[PDB]
Parts: C-alpha cells; structure tokens; sequence
C-alpha cells in the first residue's frame, strides 16, 4: 500500500488528562 | 385557540410572573442525571413501584400536560431524543398550595426542572414523582398539534428549532453528519495526515470551476474572493515538505439553490505525497465502506431519491467498487465510437459531440464547449447507472485543468470521481506537478475566461512558482460531506443535512 | 551564480530531459519506508556496518550535494523534519555510466527517490547506499543559501523547506484543535456547522465583510461569531454543541490581527459560568500539560532577546472581579453598579480616563471608556491565566444579568499574557430583556458606534419558544497557538497569513 507514517498526536484520544465532573453525564455521541 | 392570542396572553402571564418576583427565567438548575441515564437505571421497576429512598433532578421540555384528577397531573418530559413521564401527585408535592400554583403556571412547551423519586404507574409507565417542579424557561408560543409532524419545509428550514422539537429524526440526521466528519478525521489522523487551515479569502480563487463570491477589504482597498477549494494551498504545503495534509472546511459558490446545491457547503480535501490515484481509489474504498459500516451497521443501505412516496434503491457499499473508464463506457452507452482522445481539443470533435447531444436530446446550454457537452453526455448515460458506489475514471484533460496527464492514454488524465446514487461524492487525481504544463493549462483556462465564462479559472502565478520549486509526485482528493450526509440519512434534499440552509426570503 | 539565470538554465535542462524522454516528472515512485521509520530502525547500527540483505526505497528533497570525488557523492536528503545521508559510490550503484548520468542530473532542491541499503559510515553517520536514484521533481530555482519575515509569510513553502521550527508550530496548532475536539466530544458535545454568511451579522462586536448573492439580488454578511445559531440549536433541544470554525473581520491587518481567524464556540444547557470556569481550567491546563509536557510555559512577548515571562497554568486560575479590582487599581470608589447606564456615570468615567491619561477614541461611550480603563489597569496584571469576571451589562448585550449584583452580568474573560483567549457567560434567555438590549444596541448604532449590534428578530423569536438555562463559551485558537509556540506574531500560526501587497 502506502508507506506508514506515525500519527502526529496519537493514537487518540486525550481528555484522559482532564474531564470535569461539575455537570451531569451525557455520553460521547461517537461511541 | 388562536396562536397570536395565545402569545399575547402568555407573554402577559410571564410578565406578571416577573413583576411578582416569581422568577420565570432562573439562572441555575442543578441537573443530577440525564433523562437517558434515568431511563436506563430505573426501567427495571415494577408497575406500582415508588422509590422513597432515591431523589433526583432531571430537566426537559413539556410535550403534553394532562389531568386524571385535580390532585393528579401527568407531564410528558422530553429531552435527548427520549421521554420521561412526570406523575405529579398532590400528596407527594411539598405543598397543596405550591402544587396548585405550579400546575396553574405550566403550559405545553415549557422547559422545566423536576426534583423527584423514580416510580412506575400501575399501567407500567416509568415516571418521576415530583417534590418540586421549577419553571426554567416558558414557551410563549403555541406549539402545533400535528398529525403528520411538521411537514412544511419553510417552517422546518427557517425555524430549525421547531423542527428539532417537533420531529425526532432531525436530531439523528445531524448526529450521523457529525459521525461522518469525525470518522473521516480519525481515518486520516491515523494515516499520519496533518489537519490544516488555509485561507477562505484569496485575491484570486482557484481549485475548481465556479462563480465566486466577491467581498471588499476596506483597509487594503481591494476585492477578496471567497474560496471555492483549498486545493492550491495544500499543494504548496506539500512542496514545503508536509507530505500528508487534510482540511475539512467550508467552500463557497455564487450559484443557485437546488436539492444538491447550497451557496456554502462542507468539503474534505486531502493531499498525499508519493501516492497516485490508484492508491487513492484503495484508500477511498476503505474509508467510504468503513464509514458506512461503522455508522449504519452494514455495507447495505436503502435510499429513497424521490422521497418515501417513491422507489427505494438498495445501495451496496461492499468493496471493491465498480470501476468504469469514462470515454470507453460513454462509447458503449452511445453505441458509437468517439474520436481519438488526442483529438479532443479540435473543432471536429466539438462538432461531433454537439451533433450527438442534439440527436440524443441532451441539452447543453451555452457555451457548448467540448468539455461541457462531454459532461452532459456523461451525466445522461453513465452517471445514472451509478447506484452502488462507482468510480468513473480517466477523464479528458479538457475537463481537468489540474490533473496530471495519463501515463498510458494520451489526452486523458489520472483522475476519478466517486458516484453514489447517481450523484458525485468524491473527486480525485494524481496531481499535476510539471509547472510548464500547469501554466499552459492555466493559460487556456484564462483564454476561455476572456470569452465570458465566469466559472473557468484564473492564473495563479504564486502556485506556478511553488510548482517550480518542486512539488513531489502527489495524489489529491476531495469529498462533498453534505452529499455523503444525504445518502447516509436518506435525505433527497441537501436542506435536510444543513442545520440552517439558505432560503429565498418570504 | 545569478538566480534568474539559474532558473533559465535549469528550465532548459529539464526541458531537454523531457524531449529526450528521461521523464523528469515521473507519475509514481513507491516509497517503502518513511525517513523517520528508517532512522528509528537503523540508528542502532555500528559504524562501518552495511546491511546488504535489506533494500529499501525512500524519498525526499536534496538540501546539499557534496562530492568527495569522483566515484563518490553525498546527498543530504530531508523530509519530515529529519535528514538522511545518501552515500552514493560507483561500486554500489547499478552502473558507473548511470551513476555519472544521475549525479550530473541532480541539483540541490530536487525531490528524488532512492533505492538502496541501510548502513553507517566509519565517521558514524547513518546513511543509505543507493543501487539507484530517481529524479521525482526538479527544483528550478536557487534555494536560499531564511530569516526575512515578509519572505517567509509570502512563500510559506520555502519557510517550511528551510526552517524546521515552523512545521513544529503548525503541528502544535493542530494538536490544540484536536485536543479541544477530544475534550468536548468526550463531554457529550455535538460538533456542528452553522452558516458563515448571514443576513444580519450577530454574536460579537465587529465590522463585517459584505458580499453579494447574484441569484437573490441580496447582500449577505460574512460571520463574526456562530453564537446565535448555537443558542437556537439549544432551543431545538440539542443540549451541548460546539464549532471550531473560521470568523471574519473587516479591520486592520497587523501583528495580532487577521481578517479571518479561528474560534471554538461551545454552548452547554443547565450550566452557568461557574461550571464554565471549572471546565475552562481543566481544558486549558490539561491542554497545555498535554502539548508541552508541563503546566509551566515560558513566553517572549517581544523578541527572543527580550523580556521572558514564566507562566504557570496550574489550576485553579486567579479570579478578579472587574469593578472591584478597578476600584482597587484606581485608588477610588466607582459609581454603584446599578447606575452604569446614566450619562452621569459616563461623564465620571470620561473624567477618570482623562485624569489617568487613558486614550479613548470617539465615540467615548460608557462601555468603550470602561474597556479602555480595564485594558490599562487590569489586563496588564494578567500574566498567568486569570479570569476577569462580572462585567457590566453595558459591555455584555447577550450576557445574563448577575443574580446578586444589579448592573453586572454573569460573565468572564480568560486572560493569559495580558491577552484575552476566552470569553464566556451565562446566556441571556429572557426574550424581552434581549429585545430591549438589542434596541439599545441599535440606538447606539444609529448614533454611530460602528461595531454595535443589530436586531435579530428570529433569534428573539427562538428565545420566545424557550431557551433553557444555558452557559456559553468562546476561544481564540490562534492566540492559544501563539502562546504555545512562543509566537508574538499571529502570522507565525497562520499558514498563509493576509499580506498587504
Ligand atoms: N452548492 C453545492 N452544494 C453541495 N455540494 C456542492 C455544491 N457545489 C459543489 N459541490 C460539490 O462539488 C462537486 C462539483 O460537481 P460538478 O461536477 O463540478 C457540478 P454538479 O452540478 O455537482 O454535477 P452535474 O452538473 O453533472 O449534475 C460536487 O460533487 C459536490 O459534491
Ligand atoms: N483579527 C483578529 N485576529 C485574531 N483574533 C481575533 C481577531 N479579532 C477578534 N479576535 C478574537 O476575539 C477576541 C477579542 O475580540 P475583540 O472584541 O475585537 C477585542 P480586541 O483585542 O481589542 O480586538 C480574542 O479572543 C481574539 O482571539
Ligand atoms: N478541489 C477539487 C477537489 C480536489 C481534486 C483533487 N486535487 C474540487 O473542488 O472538485
Ligand atoms: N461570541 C463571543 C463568544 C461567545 C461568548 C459566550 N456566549 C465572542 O465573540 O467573543
Ligand atoms: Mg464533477
Ligand atoms: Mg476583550
């Protein structure tokens, strides 16, 4: 195929750094 | 009851609520849990259940208000594509006085907050039994009682909020649209593409054939054009050494409005170094089939082009996609040989295609150029055969000012278009990196622009210079997001997948 | 040699390659491996080692052509912000005649593909030793032997070829946007697109671009903010929306201003600006930590040889209240907050602006005076991320009145390095109050405030169908990009910035 290039970021996704908890949960629309 | 009367009366009522310090527009209501999670948590409850040891705050919009006593009032709370019953009993409310007061306040359409216990009616309808109901935002207008939903497109498209309240499927269309866009980003990100932003205002528009929007910059005393495609910028980036780029963004066309046409639309473009259009066909197959399967659960989808009052097509996105070569297949459809492909720039050719269009009753409004006549013929004879995803390949150079010449077939280019349901969703080619050829082609384009054609494009010299610094062998690709959205939400009309579509006023 | 002659000579030479059919612009070269993966795989090689069982195709641009002579040449091949040595010696090539032909063909700047073997030199340099070298795309110009800012911003491709750090800035920009999307997506937000051309421009204070729609005989305005559409969608029942998109201003092109720029706007139902303060702390702090590795960031607002500021994004962020801290910084008491719509107050603020030498161009409205005073006394204290809160309603026509302090609104702006990066507030959902404020704005636009707002009657109607308690938020991505790439120019974070030809 085409040569591998590593993803600039990941390997997503972040907010594994930070998710606030002051507001009720809605689920990720993509899941 | 008359909606204007209703509005006058209700506005008065709310005003009264304001002057009494009864606070009809509170600042903060603390929601404990989504309606969705509430349902998922307490659905297991038996008819007659009433959790005394669990108290929760939910919010939403009242869809209905009905009585079963003077001490019993049921509200239909809606939110998140979902419903919960509010069983308001006098015995469970904080006061008889306040129960009476709040039930006198509330009308259908109001945004409320509810603090109450989970329960389920004797009938078996999951409900919340309120200690207190709070008016969060009143609806001043009368929401229509409709048998067949809001059907009036004027209302639906101008007041999208009404459409979203009164029709449940709208929400899901825009969810699907988001899923598409996000899926694409994830696909490309994982292949090492860098997401970029290029200018939406330029001094000369390029990248496609279209009539542009013109605006004026005051401080600089010059006209800027709204962009038709980010193409040339991306190719410059690849010259600068960024090997894989993409941008999902808005494009502008000063045309008219039809079922597949809005003045502003969303496209994705990517450019990939050391790729050719065969690589792009393979990636496209993977991306489109993957997308469809991931979003809908299957490779097969159904489409109603003429609406639900019409035929259903079964569309199979199972790879690999059918491939056809434009010229050969056009010949095969016409049942006639067309001129040699190295002879497409000639007047003999133009005359032949003109005659064929006349004889096959295919209209081509002026200018009846070879390229246009070709396009109309392809639209008539090939594009209609493209129900399942079909690549139409190897376009003539006269239709493709920025595509690299074909390495076997003279007069053709290494280009393809993806068709689904008779409409184009992708356009891609091995990119032209020879500065000289590119300049010649720009010159023929500018010559055609001199005769009066406002869609045929300008000469970007900066781009030609950039090509002179060395654009690597590269393949590029564009996709019409809105169209993909249409075909995945079974919408026969682009106004369906734009939140606020352009409307000719009333 | 002379560049305009180099170009003619090269043009001729490449043309000759064309007419001879040696194919200077080949259609397809198959790269087997990235330069980065090549290096990662074969950096571990001992010097003088030479893997012969491995043959690989790589590609890139030529930054230098140096010959030991005469059977040997070294090529400095760059791509991806890395470099690889091509050690071309005659005995390893496919043929000595082809070796000579191909070396006589190549120049610096050329895109080439290399097929060959991995191996280090005795000197220690990781290299590829070519069986064959193919010309992929000739560079017809003299490449510079690049600091001049105008020349970089006008020929961004040269900048990216020659300067390594630019690519890194744009990667950081992309990481910022991607982070934001991950953050909101995971919080249950729907990513949406609202119109970029309107009939009435709304949402912010700005001077619009006007353009004409031919087939409707109607003028349309390019947008300054997506705000009113988002609020309409929350009315529609979509509780959490966001949009990272372009915005337009017919204004001055400068060090920190571009006519088009990128914002992120999000709206959240059943939230207030306190909630939004927590969310902002978490998002920005986490963003910075994720991108840079630390909460700590050094910034140079004027030059790399100028004052360096050390910024701590560790939450919680400092909070100041606008009127209170202005009273502290002015050494005096300001009018009671419920008096701010009086010309008494306007006159007092005008006198205070004069007395402390603060320039307010006309029209000297209460809001513009107030803004100038905040700019002077308050914003300059905001090095570390600082929330400036509780703006007066005269500055905030779409913000909901404060629930204690009459005359104030439930609003904050986030400041880093004396510059605003966020603007957020508890949304005004009262259709009557909103109509009134629009009317006041329209009065101030008839008496010549040029950026002052118009009257969206449709927006007002939407509000009448009922907007739930909601809090909204906006961020200037371009500024965050400047601050995380140590750029004091906005041109540094826009690939193709607007130039004044
Ligand atoms: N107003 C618009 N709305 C939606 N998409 C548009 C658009 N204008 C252009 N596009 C996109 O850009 C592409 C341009 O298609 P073209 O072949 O140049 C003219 P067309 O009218 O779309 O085809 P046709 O005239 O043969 O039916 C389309 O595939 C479409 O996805
Ligand atoms: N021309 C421009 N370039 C970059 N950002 C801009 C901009 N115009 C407005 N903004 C954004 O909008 C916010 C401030 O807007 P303004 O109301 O115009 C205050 P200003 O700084 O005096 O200009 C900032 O967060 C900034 O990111
Ligand atoms: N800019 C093109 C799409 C990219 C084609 C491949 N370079 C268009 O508007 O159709
Ligand atoms: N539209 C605002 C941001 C949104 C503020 C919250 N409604 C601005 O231009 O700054
Ligand atoms: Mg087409
Ligand atoms: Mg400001």
């Amino acid at each position: 195929p085409m040569y591998q290039v590593k993803p600039y970021h990941g390997g997503g996704a972040p907010l594994r750094v930070e998710l606030p908890t002051c507001m009720y949960r809605l689920p990720n629309v993509h899941g | 009851v008359d909606p204007n009367q209703y509005y006058k009366i209700r506005s008065q009522a709310i005003h009264q609520l304001k002057v009494n310090g009864e606070d009809p527009y509170p600042h903060k209501f603390h929601v404990d849990i989504s309606l969705t999670d509430f349902i998922q948590k307490y659905s297991h409850l038996q008819p007659g259940d009433h959790l005394t040891d669990i108290t929760l705050k939910v919010a939403g919009r009242i869809h209905a208000k009905r009585a079963s006593g003077g001490k019993l009032i049921f509200y239909d709370l809606r939110g998140e594509g979902v419903k919960l019953q509010v069983m308001a009993n006098s015995r469970n409310y904080k006061s008889e006085e306040e129960f009476i007061h709040i039930n006198n306040k509330l009308r259908r359409g109001d945004i409320i907050g509810v603090q109450g216990n989970p329960g389920k009616t004797k009938k078996g309808e999951l409900s919340i039994i309120p200690y207190e109901i709070t008016l969060l935002s009143p609806c001043l207008h009368m929401l229509p009682h409709l048998h067949f939903g809001l059907k009036d497109k004027e209302t639906r498209y101008r007041q999208r909020y009404l459409d979203l309240i009164l029709n449940d499927f709208v929400r899901q269309k825009f969810i699907i649209r988001s899923k598409i866009i996000t899926y694409i980003r994830s696909f490309l990100d994982e292949l090492g593409f860098l997401e970029i932003e290029t200018p939406m205002m330029n001094i000369i528009p390029g990248g496609a054939v279209a009539k542009p929007f013109i605006t004026y910059h005051n401080e600089l005393d010059m006209n800027l054009y709204m962009r038709i495609a980010p193409e040339l910028y991306h190719k410059m980036l690849v010259v600068g050494g960024i090997d894989r780029v993409y941008e999902i963004g808005r494009q502008f066309r000063n045309e008219g409005i039809d079922l597949t046409h809005n003045p502003e639309f969303t496209t994705c473009e990517f450019y990939m170094a050391y790729a050719d259009y065969h690589d792009l066909m393979e990636i496209t197959e993977k991306m489109v089939s993957g997308m469809v399967k991931h979003i809908t659960g299957s490779y097969k989808v159904t489409y109603h082009p003429d609406g639900p009052e019409g035929q259903a097509y079964d569309v199979d996105f199972t790879p690999p996609f059918r491939r056809i070569n434009m010229v050969e297949e056009l010949e095969k459809a016409l049942g006639m040989k067309l001129p040699e492909t190295n002879l497409f720039e000639t007047e003999e050719t133009r005359k032949i295609l003109d005659d064929i269009c006349v004889a096959k009753a295919v209209e081509c409004p002026p200018p009846r150029t070879t390229a246009r006549l070709l396009d109309k013929l392809v639209g008539e004879f090939l594009e209609v055969t493209c129900i399942n995803p079909t690549f139409i390949c190897d376009h003539p150079q006269i239709m493709s000012p920025l595509a690299k010449w074909h390495r076997s077939k003279e007069g053709l280019t290494e280009r393809f278009e993806l068709f689904v349901m008779k409409k184009e969703i992708c356009n891609a080619y091995t990119e032209l990196n020879d500065p000289m050829r590119q300049r010649q082609l720009f010159e023929e384009q500018a010559k055609a622009k001199a005769a009066g054609d406002d869609e045929a494009m300008f000469i970007d010299e900066n781009f030609c210079t950039a090509l002179e610094y060395g654009l690597p062998p590269t393949a590029g690709w564009g996709m019409g997001i809105d169209r993909v959205a249409m075909f995945l939400t079974d919408s026969n009309n682009i106004k369906e997948v734009l939140l606020f579509p352009a409307m000719k006023p009333e």
